[PDB]
């Protein structure tokens, strides 16, 4: 009941993790991983250290890894419970893709915060540098321990 | 088998809350919207028909732990009643004495719960309850 690219990937994240990135599966579930992702510098989110989970569903790699922030984050695209807004999380997730890729863009996606409803977004696009200034805030009260 | 993990899981009871099921007698929804952990939930029964619930909307208080669902979640009375397993001074719903609890399985859920609460409202032991006025709560 377990794929073997699954095995595959998991293997890989151990043995050649991403820089900035790590991302362990859990004790009890093969499909349920554990991640933390460095804020990247030249980012307001850097210096802190965000918790996210991902679960693999039945059909992976046919339908798309699940992904949500379990640390606070003031962003465009992440909302109040965590949840990311990201196209390759929906419509435009293909299985030449992989958790490393999807990990890979989420850290990305922190250096390039996407505006483009939503009132954390609004504010990012009416007073961007307001905006920066309160994500780099949001980082040292909720991302530092 | 394949396990959905607690938050996953109640993402998806999230989900399902909103888009809502059945005829509406029972709801729920997260208490506190910015509640990353999703464990404190609010739920609501309709008083079934042809019983003295009946025409009354009780509101409550599902509590999902650590290890929900592997374990049951917690609930209480916010709303008034009187009924077989809920506390008459706190509202706290006695597990034992309800089957869903007492014998949770992991595929059960929020919506399970409240289910067999409204259920459990037409019993021959609870329907014919002498009932508390509308309106009142109890403390905490």
């Amino acid at each position: 009941g377990l794929p073997r690219r699954i095995i595959k990937e998991t293997q890989r994240l151990l043995a050649e993790p991403v820089p900035g990135i790590k991302a362990e599966p859990d004790e009890s579930n093969a499909r349920y991983f554990h991640v933390v992702i460095a804020g990247p510098q030249d980012s307001p989110f850097e210096g802190g250290t965000f918790k996210l989970e991902l679960f693999l569903p039945e059909e992976y790699p046919m339908a798309a890894p699940k992904v949500r922030f379990m640390t606070k984050i003031y962003h465009p695209n992440v909302d109040k419970l965590g949840r990311i807004c990201l196209d390759i999380l929906k419509d435009k997730w293909s299985p030449a893709l992989q958790i490393r890729t999807v990990l890979l863009s989420i850290q990305a996606l922190l250096s390039a915060p996407n505006p483009d409803g939503n009132d954390v977004a609004e504010q990012w696009k009416t007073n961007e540098a307001q905006a920066i200034e309160t994500a780099r805030a949001w980082t040292r009260l909720y991302a530092m321990n | 088998g394949v396990k959905v993990p607690r938050n996953f899981r109640l993402l998806e009871e999230l989900e399902e809350g909103q888009k809502g099921v059945g005829d509406g007698t029972v709801s729920w929804g997260l208490e506190d919207d910015e509640d990353m952990t999703l464990t404190r939930w609010t739920g609501m029964i309709i008083g079934p028909p042809r019983t003295n619930y009946e025409n009354r909307i009780y509101s409550l208080k599902v509590e999902c732990g650590p290890k929900y669902p592997e374990a049951p979640p917690s609930v209480r009375f916010v709303t008034k009643i009187n009924m077989n397993g809920i506390n008459n001074s706190s509202g706290m719903v006695d597990a034992r004495s309800i089957p869903v609890l007492a014998k949770w399985q992991n595929s059960y859920s929020i919506k399970v719960v409240l289910q067999e609460l409204r259920r459990l409202m037409m019993s021959k032991e609870n329907m014919k309850l002498p009932q508390p006025p509308e309106g009142q709560t109890y403390n905490n």
